[PDB]
Order: C-alpha cells, then sequence, then structure tokens
C-alpha cells in the first residue's frame, strides 16, 4: 500500500494507513503546501525557500530551516500541523489583509479538516458545506494520496501564477486557526494567540477550490478566496 | 487558563511601500 518512490520519501512518508502517519502526512501537507503559497504570492522573498521536489517532474519551493525567520514560521506549521495529531485543529488558514490585522480579509488560502473516530471510515465530532462531501470521501490507498499532493501542488503554482492577480504592494499576511470543539479549553497553540475573531470575507469575493487530502484517517479541503480572482 | 474562542492568530508579515 506504501509508496515506492525516493524523491517523495525525501519530503512526505511512503505509509500513510496508521493514524500516527496519517497525521504526519497531514503536517508534512501543511508545511509544503503553504510554503508554495507564501513564495507563488511573494509574500516572502526567495530567500527564505529551498528548491525541493515532490515527483522528479515537480518542483516547489519550501521555507528553508537554514533562515531562521524561515524556520520560526515552519515551526507555526509544525505546532499547527501537532494540532492533527489528538484531532483539535479545525482550519489553517493564511489570512492576507490590507492593515494589521483587520478581520476582514483581501486573500484566504484555507485548509479544513475532518477526523476519523476508527478505521479511517466514519467521520468524528469534533464540529458543530464541504464537510458533507469530504466527509464522504474514502482513503484510495498511499498512491491516491500522492496523486493528490501533486495535484494541489500543480493547482497553487497555477493558481498563483497564471489566475491570480499580484498582490497589493502593502499588506499583512498571517496565519489564523480554529480549534475544534474536542478540543480542551486549556489548549493553545504555541505561537497562536487567543483572539475573539477569526477571519471574514467581503459579499463579492470569488472562490476557488484548490484540492483534497485523505490519508488513512484525516481529510483536508483547501481553498482560496481573493480579490485577486 | 480557559479559552474564550476556538480561534488562534500567529504574528504578521507585513509589507510597506
Amino acid at each position: 500500500d506504501a509508496i515506492d518512490d525516493k524523491t517523495w520519501s525525501k519530503l512526505f512518508p511512503s505509509i500513510v494507513s496508521d493514524p500516527d502517519r496519517s497525521s504526519n502526512f497531514m503536517i508534512r501537507a501543511i508545511y509544503v503546501v503553504f510554503s508554495a503559497v507564501l513564495r507563488q504570492r511573494n509574500i516572502l522573498e526567495k530567500e527564505y525557500f529551498s528548491k525541493n521536489y515532490i515527483t522528479e517532474n515537480l518542483s516547489c519551493m519550501t521555507l528553508s530551516f537554514k533562515n531562521l525567520r524561515a524556520h520560526q514560521i515552519a515551526q507555526l506549521l509544525r505546532a499547527a500541523g501537532d494540532a492533527t495529531k489528538d484531532g483539535f485543529l479545525k482550519e489553517i488558514s493564511l489570512v492576507v489583509t490590507e492593515h494589521d490585522g483587520d478581520v476582514e480579509a483581501i486573500e484566504v488560502f484555507s485548509m479544513k479538516f475532518i477526523y476519523f473516530e476508527n478505521g479511517g471510515v466514519v467521520a468524528r465530532l469534533s464540529t458543530d458545506p464541504h464537510f458533507a462531501e469530504l466527509a464522504q470521501l474514502r482513503y484510495e490507498g498511499a498512491e491516491s494520496v500522492r496523486d493528490q499532493m501533486v495535484t494541489i501542488v500543480r493547482s497553487v503554482q497555477f493558481l498563483c501564477t497564471k489566475v491570480l492577480e499580484p498582490l497589493p504592494a502593502e499588506f499583512t499576511a498571517n496565519f489564523r486557526l480554529k480549534y475544534t470543539n474536542d478540543a480542551p479549553s486549556n489548549f493553545r497553540i504555541d505561537g497562536f494567540d487567543d483572539s475573539s475573531t477569526f477571519y471574514t470575507l467581503p459579499d463579492g469575493i470569488q472562490s476557488v477550490t484548490i484540492g483534497h487530502l485523505r490519508p488513512g484517517h484525516h481529510a483536508a479541503h483547501m481553498q482560496c478566496w481573493s480579490k485577486s480572482m | 487558563n480557559a479559552r474564550d474562542s476556538p480561534y488562534g492568530l500567529s504574528q504578521g508579515i507585513t509589507k510597506k511601500n
């Protein structure tokens, strides 16, 4: 069931069936995907990133651990991704605003999660739109997972380089996340301060579905809201 | 300590021009 690829094993686990590696893949997914967005939308300079490959034919730019400021951001995502281990992370989103830091956003890259009770078949709750569809999505093996990753990244690159208009010369981008209902009230992610507001969207804004992720015991759905569309 | 909301915000990344 595992993946037969050395290039893939450089970034992601070859196995994604058991609960721990399913969570591990999501951790790496968050890191890889959101790194690509930060570069492709030019929110950080090229220096923060290092060149990596998902497959031999596909390259991506991942936050380099040798840059101290990029390493700090990489740990934001690592910490966020860790909340997927125990099913406490509902949504993590890259939120772009005019001023730091408004509730209403300009551009949002959202990754929403769904967890599974046992065996990776039944949705868990953990919650209370695409929730319905994403819950019905079934694990189809690691090869399906690799395709999902490749698809998402090709789509992010394409969306940012050939669909979206370049961001304004002045903005502020930060990561905003939402905890699940299962999460303890004492539960906070290191680097993410409390807040009474998440993010809001202007009524006329346009959304496009970037892709999905379905490992053994997790499910992710990634979208994009931007005036740049 | 109890948490008021299910939200968490990170440090921003700004650009001025």
